[PDB]
């Protein structure tokens, strides 16, 4: 399953078709006929594959980690403090990729389910993928592919130093 | 699972691998740079036991006296 708060579904609309004039309805049939002839068999076979599967029991754990504690408290070289700093933050950069691979697909979701009105419920998504988005382009992007953790924290002093350059003189 | 029971490491034993030999090669790299120093300053004033071209052993300089009393 899958938590209803980080991959949200507004709830159902669904009419009832008040039939005019009495053909009648061939796919109504239809879909009867496909209940009887594949929905109750594959019910039964996965029935008996879950009795099957719940006769022994198996768990898989989620794997978790630790703080280390910085990169902005490791030393001139003490390549023991770095290594556990560019691990955490290389961590990181992998979770955060998938932050921005879940807004994305949420903004999917938004495109293909209000249909041929795009921008009625999808302001609010759009909003934080531009947001989320924008802080991805402003904190990982221009780096390059030798990325390690210095430059980040390099491109971090020189942003920060360049906005202090402009907040004096807007001062 | 079973790949990874019977045949894989964990990240605990290859995380501590290469903690362990970021140590000892951390180690190589700091004596190397300490040692190429150490060669040029010995070098250049000579106050070492490495670069000492033999001079004169003075146990045949034999004080005694002579025959012309002024040496």
């Amino acid at each position: 399953s899958w938590d209803k708060d980080v991959y949200p579904e507004p709830p159902r609309r669904t009419p009832a078709p008040s039939p005019q004039t009495s053909l009648p309805n061939p796919i109504t049939y239809l879909t009867k006929a496909f209940d009887l002839l594949v929905d109750r068999p594959v019910t039964l076979v996965r029935e008996f594959i879950e009795r099957q599967h719940a006769k022994n029991k198996y768990y898989y754990y989620h794997r978790e980690f630790r703080r280390v504690p910085d990169i902005t408290e490791c030393h001139e070289k003490d390549v023991l403090c770095m290594f556990e700093a560019e691990m955490q933050w290389k961590r990181d950069y992998k979770v955060d990729q998938e932050i921005v691979n879940i807004i994305q697909e949420r903004l999917k979701a938004c495109q293909q389910r209000e249909g041929e009105s795009h921008r009625q419920n999808c302001a609010k998504e759009l909003q934080q993928f531009t947001q989320v988005v924008k802080a991805y382009q402003d904190r990982y992007h221009d780096l390059g592919a030798h990325y390690s953790a210095r430059k980040c924290l390099a491109k971090q002093k020189q942003r920060m130093l360049a906005e202090r350059k402009a907040t004096k003189e807007a001062a | 699972r079973w790949i990874a029971r019977t045949f894989f490491d964990a990240p605990e034993k290859n995380y501590e691998r290469t903690m362990a030999i970021l140590q000892i090669e951390s180690e190589k790299a700091e004596l190397r740079l300490k040692e190429l120093e150490v060669r040029r300053l010995m070098r250049a004033k000579g106050d070492g036991p490495w670069f000492q071209y033999p001079t004169i052993d003075k146990a045949l300089i034999d004080h005694s006296p002579k025959a012309t009393p002024d040496n």
